[PDB]
């Protein structure tokens, strides 16, 4: 019997700052226990200061990104080159996903950019369109390894101020881009150690008012 | 849903229907009216799978109300029961059949006679002095077979119904939360507010 | 492409006339004479084989046609229209009756179906009426022998005897004098040949005349034996020799 | 399918087929609607060219769309049946999907929309019908009276008439009907409706039909004798 | 294209009339007269066959009076072929109703359905209307005995007595004169034949030029019987009433 | 006369009058100019207003990053045809990862317009288009007529009084073709070309509309104070 | 999930948790399970996150068109029915929804339960989700009609807490809403971690737990 | 006869040009756009005094930020309004935002030329579409049955259009207040109307960023009429 789905592995990570946002993902592509590519881009600049990554089944992920890029193109044609806001893109993507409710895109999608007040924004999707805005989100194979670490180091969960003994929490101080990239690199280095589908390389896309910038870092190739 | 009963006496038809709605291990409601008035002298009670029941009942109700307006005339209980049966016999060979069993109780103002029809989800129609759907009849039919007379009064029919319900409440494992009782006679349809 | 003539081509004129039907009846009037006579024990239908050329083999062109084993048909008017009507009449006898009831239709109901087809060509979109009048002779168990006329309008009438086409007015008068309710089949054939001779100009013989009967069952024409209830077709087309034999005693 | 554009614009900006549909309405028997303080009355003309008629079974001019709304008309009788059927179906469809009966304004808007659709659809001609739709909204005591026409425009009226000689009865209503103080009772409302038809009808015998609609689905049709009493009283006061 | 040849059958005249409906009515006015009379204890249907021949087989012939079901019959005036199309549709409709509700179809409901079909041909489709006018004679337990008529416009009305086809103006005047409400079937039979005898275009009214039918409660106890008269039975009733 | 009732009818001299009448709608439309060099291609359009309170109707439409057109005639028909081009350009990218050739874009427009000239019921398009673009074989300019005829040109103009601008370009042919690597000078030549078609009115800030595409230049439209530089 | 809603003297209270689950893994803890249809209409989400979200936003648009056409705000009954008929088309196709349509209309406060199975039920008290069974105990024992707005908000909050504690697939935070005749009012996000300890101390409940 | 989609020798669609003649017979509708808002006003034109004028609905809401006034065969506008309302709400569904006034107008105008032998004829009604969005601010559009739409600072359509447009030519400037625009619509309506202008036979409306689209009460309009009379009598 023909199985129309597959698993290409990979893991992605989106973190929102005060005036910036990052979307990171490893560059490894796999089937079962084999490596297809050590460098196969997974995070894309979709236009209008929006970055996107559809992680899971690569063929469905490529199609969704391709359709959303196309949706941005036609949004300009139909609405006088108006800039597509991140919240409007998220809602549009929901309808792309649910249009196949009965033959889903097997992907976990994350988009990142800036909201209409200039603040960093990350949105996460389920394979059939349920979306939510978040400050921090990891998706994919090693999502369960990374997210608890982010709860602890980004939102300061289970962390209290010494001396008070559980009476006063650690205050929610914003993070800088340099501090965030450190958490991203440590997240992926740790995931690479304990997850076999994660490795080879790490490509990070940073979004500011100035534009979309890239950073690449090598990972272990075993 | 669970239990629906019907009994035709001398000058009326009495329908008794359980009040409980259940989803899994939880009772969602304990005051549900499992009936629709099709016309002023015709009442239909129903039971089956969720959604299908109310969708079918209200679909029938709309069709009969449409007929009433168009002709300025109330269809006989026999005509209504035949219409309902055809809709169910049509449904059973459809892509997704209506999973609904019904009782139609009406007073024919032409013949001055009460009439009770039992119709299951396959479109199996039968006119009866008393009837039930599901596991209801299994407990109640022995009492009805014993006590029933065609010359019974409405008050005697209600006492026999209380007896049937008392037996259900004793031997049925499921709690159906009592019944709503409605009487159909020459003066129309009314609800017994204390039972 | 697509058939964009979805509207009627036959319509009522201010006087209440349906023009195309009247014009179709005019085409029938120009057509060669054909007739039908009903006897006590049979029916006869006849017409002239108007050959377009002497090089043409007139045997290949059949003006008298079998519709069912007990029903036959003849026409006056446009030949091609008749030929397609016979094809449809034969088919409808099976689809709307024989495949349902397991037996051939009675004459009146087959006539009714043919009439319906001709009525629809009078009201449906993008078509003209059939330019023919049919005479349909037949037999069935409960109605006995019968003879029907069908016109371009779709109207049909039962006849004791009648004629259509070129010399119908004169032929109908001739039949009124000769017809009675005690005629045997041979008497009806004799009267049919007398009536038809008046409308024919040239040669009058078995090769220029087409004649068929609805009469007794023909077990010799059935093609098989073994089933008592199946006794054969009542429709029979008379041969060239059989016609000439009756022209000597004329 | 037959797709021919029958309703089209002419050089002067007119749709003749819609305007000729109004001429069919002009030919139709007179219909009148008058709303009082707590009721609405629908009056209708019956042409007395047709006697030997069976009045029991002959289609009545006023039709119930639901228990609380009625519809009368002027124009082609056969066309009116199609609109009434559609309206009745929609009334039940509304109850079925929204769990409320239609408002009079909604039902009118639907019927008017159907009429409009037949003025710019291929292969169809406009309805040769104008309607008067009257009734009371659910749980409301304010009388409602609307009018529609072949083009598809609709509007609300304190009192209105349609059909043949409607120009005359409208003239009568414009001077007799006071907005500041409408017919306070049923009697006053019916009397004014009969008076208005007596300007046009001919004889006040079986030529006048009256239908009174009151709040809370209280609809009744008056009989010949009841109407004849109004005809008697009106003319006796007139002899002065 | 094809537009060039379209007659446009479903349009209004400047006066607000439907051309084809009016012309169809003109056609019907040349058809054989059909009369319906309703009495307290039954209904009569009488109709005149058009210029027949001696060689027409009358006993097996039917051009005017048709049976829709056991309770309802119709008299035809116009194109016979067009009428048979509608008659078969009405027969099916009556059976659909009986299958659905398990009761015989009320007369008006059957009449409305046929009249709605006729109406459709005047408003859409681009086809010519049916050149047919019906007189419906029927019975049901709501209104009892009923007479209706329908015409190509799709408009229908109820009657105590009515005529369609040729000479309806003259026929309706004669019916309006002699008709009374307390009338019986035997009297109505006489009225129908006397009216045809005076309005006919033929020299004399004979059995071979007529179709006749009654709907009577004159059936054994509470039930209704349809009687389509035979040629010999029409001959006898003509002698009884004193016409031949 | 008797042969102009529909598009399906040839006249006795072999003419299609409904197509010729559609061609007439273009001549009533406002003037627009097209020209190109080896590196760039330029559209210049004179926009038209209803009155002083009204806006100036847009003439130029973008089809892709490397292609677009200017219109003259029925604007809604230009919206339909430009939408078709947008889809075709888009089909080429999604399926073949290939930018649609300008020549092939012209062939597709020709074939779409043709179907409307041979079938009953429909009508010809009532608009003329000037398509510019930069593809793998360099800069291109096309002229579209709703008869179906599409023509590749160095320069051209369509609309009312377009003959004046067309003559200017025919003289300037040897000069403006050589304007390589200089967008402003190529636009200047276009603005000077469209000026030959003006009478009474002159080029104002909200009147003029310019578009350009080239080697390292995506299809961009200039309106408002962005074209004040060229006035 | 755990969601609840109930009618009372001063309108209708609507409460829900914020946990999203993908097997044993906690996908999110900040999810919104209450949906804003219009200033006078709320909808709850339980079961399929995507299904509930998509169809209720579809309903909200349907309700808005209704307001434009009819110059009148839609009733709670009509809104719930539009949803019910919409999901009934896809019965047996795999949809998973358990929702409550809460609002105030001309009939007063209104509350309907609607699910993908086909049920559409009017009631004064509902709770749907994996934790509904824990929440019902607190509601049924403390629910009255003559309830103050302060006490009613606490009841709905305390009821979610009961479920969040026991049910593994319920927790995170409590979202509160109060629907009045003047429209709905948001009454904040309340972290269960902090709320639990607070309620334990002030109320004295959860004695078996140590803190 | 002749095709519905036929071109004239001048290069115009016969049917579109004929529909424009029907619009000239319609009642007057005026729109004025300012930096404080856009005002829409119409002539009701009741055919009889018994007709309850408040049921005449020639000014219509499309969304909270978009309004619409009509002139011509008003029955034809209902399906256009229905499409506009659907388009506005559908875009809010797909994009979680208000739709641009221009985009809404473009959607309505796409219906215009969908006629042939689709609907059997063009619409016989013109629309003034007024609204506000964040990108282009307060806007006024004139949507025709040709499929063409022009943006306007001020515009009049209907029977007294060319007379009203000439008056709007002189009166409009970029610094107009909302109150000034209200009085200006009333002034020009009073000038072109057959019957005497009052609160019952004329209707005002506006669209502001804060309050959205609002149809004015008859009591509110009556005061603006009284304010107009006094200021004209002041000189
Ligand atoms: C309780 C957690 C139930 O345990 C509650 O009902 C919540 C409600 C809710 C959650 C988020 C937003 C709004 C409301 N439900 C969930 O969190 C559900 C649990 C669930 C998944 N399928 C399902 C559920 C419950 C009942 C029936 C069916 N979570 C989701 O719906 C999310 C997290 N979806 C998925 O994890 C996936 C979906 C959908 C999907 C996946 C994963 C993979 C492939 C196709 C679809
Ligand atoms: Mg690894």
């Amino acid at each position: 019997q023909f199985n129309p789905y597959g698993d290409n592995g990979g893991t992605i990570l989106g973190i929102a700052g005060e005036d910036f946002a990052v979307l990171a993902g490893d560059t490894r592509n796999i089937t079962d226990y084999s490596i297809n590519s050590r460098y196969e881009p997974k995070v894309f600049d979709c236009g209008d200061n929006i970055v996107m990554s559809a992680n899971g089944f690569a063929a469905d992920g490529d199609a969704l990104v391709k359709r959303f890029k196309n949706s941005v193109k036609w949004y300009h044609f139909d609405h006088n080159d108006k800039k597509l806001s991140i919240n409007s893109a998220a809602r549009n993507i929901q309808h792309l996903l649910y249009s196949r409710r009965f033959f889903p895109y097997y992907v976990y999608n994350i988009i990142a950019g800036l909201d209409e007040d200039g603040k960093g924004a990350v949105y996460s999707f389920d394979p059939v369109g349920s979306y939510q805005r978040e400050q921090c989100r990891a998706g994919g194979a090693a999502a369960s390894l990374i997210m608890p670490f982010l709860d602890n180091q980004v939102n300061f969960k289970n962390q209290y101020e010494p001396g008070t003994n559980g009476k006063v929490k650690k205050p929610l101080k914003y993070l800088s881009v340099e501090e965030v990239i450190k958490l991203v690199r440590d997240s992926f280095t740790s995931a690479t150690e304990r997850h076999i589908q994660v490795g080879d390389g790490l490509e990070i896309l940073i979004v500011t008012k100035d534009g979309v910038r890239k950073e690449f870092y090598e990972l272990k190739r075993d | 849903m669970d239990i629906i009963l019907g009994i035709r006496v001398q000058d009326s038809v009495i329908l008794a229907s359980s009040k409980a709605v259940t989803r899994g291990i939880s009772v969602l409601k304990d005051s549900d009216d499992k009936t629709r008035q099709l016309s002023p002298h015709t009442l239909m009670s129903f039971a089956g799978e969720a959604g299908d029941t109310v969708q079918f009942a209200e679909y029938i109700q709309a069709n009969i109300q449409l007929y009433s307006i168009r002709e300025d005339y109330e269809l006989s209980p026999q005509a209504v029961s035949s219409f309902v049966r055809q809709e169910l016999a049509k449904s059973i060979r459809s892509r997704r059949p209506y999973q609904v069993n019904v009782l139609i109780g009406g007073y024919d103002k032409k013949k001055n006679k009460p009439e009770l029809y039992q119709i299951d989800y396959l479109g199996t129609k039968v006119e009866l002095p008393y009837g039930a759907h599901g596991y209801s009849g299994f407990y109640t039919f022995s009492l009805l077979d014993h006590h029933y007379r065609p010359d019974m009064t409405t008050e005697e029919g209600l006492d026999l119904l209380k007896l049937c319900v008392q037996e259900l409440e004793k031997r049925m494992p499921m709690d159906f939360k009592g019944v709503i009782v409605k009487i159909v006679d020459k003066d129309g349809i009314r609800q017994v507010d204390d039972f | 492409m697509t058939d964009r003539y979805s509207f009627s081509l036959t319509t009522f004129s201010p006087s209440g006339k349906l023009g195309q039907i009247d014009y179709a009846l005019t085409a029938v009037k120009q057509g060669v004479t054909s007739l039908g006579i009903k006897a006590t024990n049979g029916v006869v239908i006849a017409t002239e084989k108007k050959s377009s050329s002497p090089l043409a083999m007139s045997e290949t062109l059949s003006k008298v046609s079998l519709l069912t084993p007990d029903i036959g048909a003849v026409y006056s008017g446009m030949g091609p229209d008749y030929r397609v009507l016979v094809d449809k009449s034969r088919k409808v006898a099976h689809t709307s009756y024989k495949r349902i009831y397991g037996e051939y239709p009675p004459t009146k109901l087959l006539v009714s179906e043919v009439a319906k087809i001709m009525q629809e060509a009078t009201q449906s979109g993008g078509v003209r009426p059939f330019g023919v009048s049919l005479l349909i002779a037949g037999h069935d168990e409960f109605n006995g022998f019968s003879l029907y006329q069908v016109d371009p309008s779709g109207s049909y009438f039962p006849w004791k005897a009648t004629a259509i086409g070129k010399g119908s007015v004169a032929a109908k008068t001739f039949l009124e004098k000769r017809w009675n309710d005690e005629l045997e089949l041979e008497d009806a054939i004799h009267i049919a040949l007398l009536t038809l001779k008046e409308s024919v100009e040239g040669e009058f013989n078995g090769d220029t005349i087409e004649l068929a009967i609805i009469g007794d069952e023909n077990p010799d024409l059935l093609g098989y034996t073994g089933i008592p209830t199946d006794k054969g077709p009542r429709f029979r087309k008379l041969t060239s020799q059989e016609i000439n034999d009756r022209l000597e005693a004329l | 399918g037959y797709d021919r554009a029958l309703s089209i614009f002419s050089p002067d900006g007119h749709i003749f087929q819609v305007e000729y549909a109004l001429e069919a309405v002009k030919r139709g028997t007179c219909a009148v609607g008058v709303k009082g303080k707590n009721c609405v009355v629908l009056g209708c003309e019956r042409r007395s060219t047709l006697k030997l008629q069976d009045t029991r079974i002959t289609p009545s001019k006023v039709s119930k769309i639901d228990s609380h709304v009625v519809l009368s008309f002027s124009g082609l009788n056969a066309d009116s049946r199609i609109l009434i059927e559609k309206a009745r179906v929609e009334a039940q469809s509304h109850r079925l999907t929204l769990e409320d009966p239609v408002t009079v304004e909604y039902l009118t808007r639907y019927v008017a929309g159907v009429q409009q659709r037949y003025t710019q659809s291929g292969g169809v001609r406009p309805f040769g019908v104008s309607t008067l739709i009257a009734g009371f909204d659910p749980r409301d005591d304010e009388p409602k009276l609307y009018q529609t026409e072949p083009s598809g425009i609709y509007s609300s009226w304190s009192a209105q008439t349609i059909g043949r000689n409607s120009k005359t009865v409208r003239e009568f209503l414009e001077k007799n009907y006071d907005r500041k103080e409408p017919p306070a009772t049923v009697e006053e409302c019916v009397k004014l409706t009969v008076r208005s038809l007596l300007e046009v009808v001919q004889t006040g015998a079986k030529n006048i039909e009256i239908t009174v609609v009151k709040p809370d689905s209280d609809i009744v049709a008056l009989s010949s004798e009841e109407i004849n009493q109004y005809v008697t009283q009106i003319e006796q006061e007139k002899q002065e | 294209g094809s537009r060039r040849y379209d007659s446009r059958t479903t349009i209004f005249s400047p006066e607000g009339r439907l051309y084809q409906v009016e012309y169809a009515l003109e056609s019907i006015s040349h058809a054989g007269t059909a009369i319906g009379i309703m009495a307290s204890d039954g209904i009569v249907l009488a109709a005149e066959r058009k210029v027949t021949s001696t060689l027409l087989e009358q006993d097996t012939s039917t051009e005017k009076l048709y049976k829709l079901n056991d309770k309802i019959a119709v008299a035809v005036a116009g194109l016979t072929a067009d009428a048979e199309i509608l008659i078969n549709t009405a027969r099916i409709h009556a059976q659909n109703y009986l299958k659905t509700y398990n009761e015989d179809i009320p007369v008006e409901i059957l009449v409305r359905r046929l009249s709605d079909i006729k109406q459709g041909y005047t408003q859409h489709g681009g086809l010519r209307p049916f050149g047919v006018s019906f007189i419906y004679a029927g019975y049901d337990d709501r209104y009892g005995y009923q007479l209706y008529t329908s015409n190509p416009s799709g408009n229908y009305t109820g009657w105590k007595a009515i005529s369609v086809g040729a000479n309806t103006s003259a026929a309706q005047t004669l019916l309006q004169m002699d008709y009374k409400d307390d009338m019986k079937v035997d009297d109505a039979i006489e009225l129908a034949l006397k009216t045809l005898s005076k309005t006919t275009d033929s020299s004399a009214l004979t059995y071979d030029r007529l179709e006749f039918a009654t709907i009577r409660k004159g059936a054994n106890d509470g039930e209704v019987y349809q009687k389509i008269f035979k040629p010999q039975e029409i001959k006898d009733i003509l002698v009884k009433t004193g016409i031949t | 006369n008797n042969y102009d009732g529909d598009t399906v009818t040839f006249s006795p001299t072999g003419r299609l009058f409904q197509v010729e009448y559609a061609l007439e709608a273009i001549k009533q439309g406002s003037v627009t100019v097209g020209l190109r060099s080896n590196t760039h291609a330029v559209l210049v359009a004179l926009k038209r207003n209803a009155d002083e309170l009204s806006s100036y109707q847009k003439k130029i439409i973008k089809c892709d990053e490397h292609m677009g057109l200017s219109l003259a005639g029925l604007a809604p028909d230009a919206r339909v045809l430009s939408n078709y081009l947008r889809q075709q350009c888009n089909y080429s990218s999604l399926v073949f990862n290939r930018k649609l050739a300008v020549e092939r874009a012209g062939h597709l427009l020709c074939d779409k317009a043709q179907k409307n000239t041979q079938s009953y019921g429909g009508r010809p398009y009532g608009v003329g288009l000037l398509i510019i673009g930069y593809d793998k074989s360099g800069a291109h300019l096309l002229e579209f007529q709703p008869s179906g005829n599409v023509t590749e040109l160095y320069g051209t103009a369509i609309g009312a009084r377009s003959q004046g601008a067309k003559t200017y370009l025919e003289r300037t042919l040897d000069t403006f073709i050589k304007i390589d690597g200089n967008p402003d000078e190529l636009i200047k030549a276009g603005v000077e070309a469209i000026s030959q078609s003006l009478r009474d009115e002159s080029l104002t800030v909200d009147n003029l509309s310019i578009a350009i595409v080239g080697k390292d230049t995506p299809f961009t439209i200039y309106d408002g104070e962005a074209v004040a530089k060229y006035i | 999930t755990t969601t609840l809603a109930f009618k009372f003297r001063h309108g209708v209270i609507v409460a829900a948790d914020s946990r999203a689950t993908a097997g044993a893994y906690i996908a999110s803890q900040t999810v919104k399970k209450v949906i804003e249809i219009n200033p006078y209409l709320l909808g709850t989400m339980a079961g399929g996150a995507a299904d509930c979200s998509f169809w209720e936003r579809l309903l909200a648009r349907q309700c808005r068109i209704y307001e434009l056409r009819n110059k009148e705000r839609i009733s709670v009954a009509a809104a719930s029915k539009l949803l019910a008929n919409m999901v009934y088309q896809y019965k047996g196709m795999g949809l998973s929804m358990g929702t409550m349509i809460c609002g105030w209309d001309k009939r007063g406060p209104g509350l309907y339960y609607v699910d993908s199975e086909g049920n559409r039920i009017s009631g004064a008290t509902f709770s749907v989700g994996s934790g509904s069974v824990y929440a019902y105990g607190v509601l049924d024992s403390n629910y009255k009609w003559d309830l103050s707005v302060e006490d009613a908000l606490y009841l709905g909050k305390r009821s979610i807490l009961a479920a969040a504690h026991r049910d593994a697939y319920s927790g995170g935070s409590v979202n509160l809403y109060h629907v009045t005749e003047d429209g709905w009012i948001y009454h904040g996000n309340h972290d269960v971690g902090e709320l639990f300890w607070k309620v334990k101390e002030e109320e004295g409940s959860f004695n078996n737990v140590i803190g | 006869d002749r095709g519905v989609s036929t071109f004239s020798p001048e290069g115009r669609l016969f049917q579109v040009e004929y529909s424009l003649e029907a619009i000239k017979l319609g009642s007057t509708a005026i729109g004025i756009a300012t930096k404080e808002g856009v005002v829409l006003g119409v002539e009701k034109r009741a055919t009889s005094p018994l007709l309850e004028s408040d049921s005449i609905e020639k000014i219509v809401e499309i969304d909270r930020h978009i309004g619409c006034a009509m002139s011509g065969l008003t029955a034809d506008a209902r399906s256009m309004i229905e499409h506009a309302r659907t388009a506005a709400v559908t875009h809010n569904l797909y994009y979680d935002e208000d739709i641009n006034v221009e985009s809404l107008t473009q959607s309505v105008c796409d219906l215009a030329l969908r006629f042939g032998e689709l609907m059997s004829r063009p619409f016989g009604v013109a629309l003034l579409i007024a609204g506000h969005d964040a990108d282009d601010g307060y806007q006024l559009f004139h949507a025709e049955p040709s499929g063409t739409f022009y943006r306007y600072n001020a515009k009049a359509i209907g029977s007294g259009s060319e007379g009203a447009q000439a008056e709007l030519l002189n009166e409009w400037h970029s610094s107009l207040t909302l109150k000034e625009a209200e009085l200006l619509v009333l002034k020009i309506l009073k000038q072109v109307m057959e019957e005497k202008l009052d609160e019952n036979n004329a209707q005002l409306s506006c669209i502001t960023k804060q309050d959205g689209f609002k149809i004015y009460d008859n009591e509110k309009t009556a005061e603006l009429i009284k304010e107009l009379k006094e200021k004209e009598a002041a000189e």
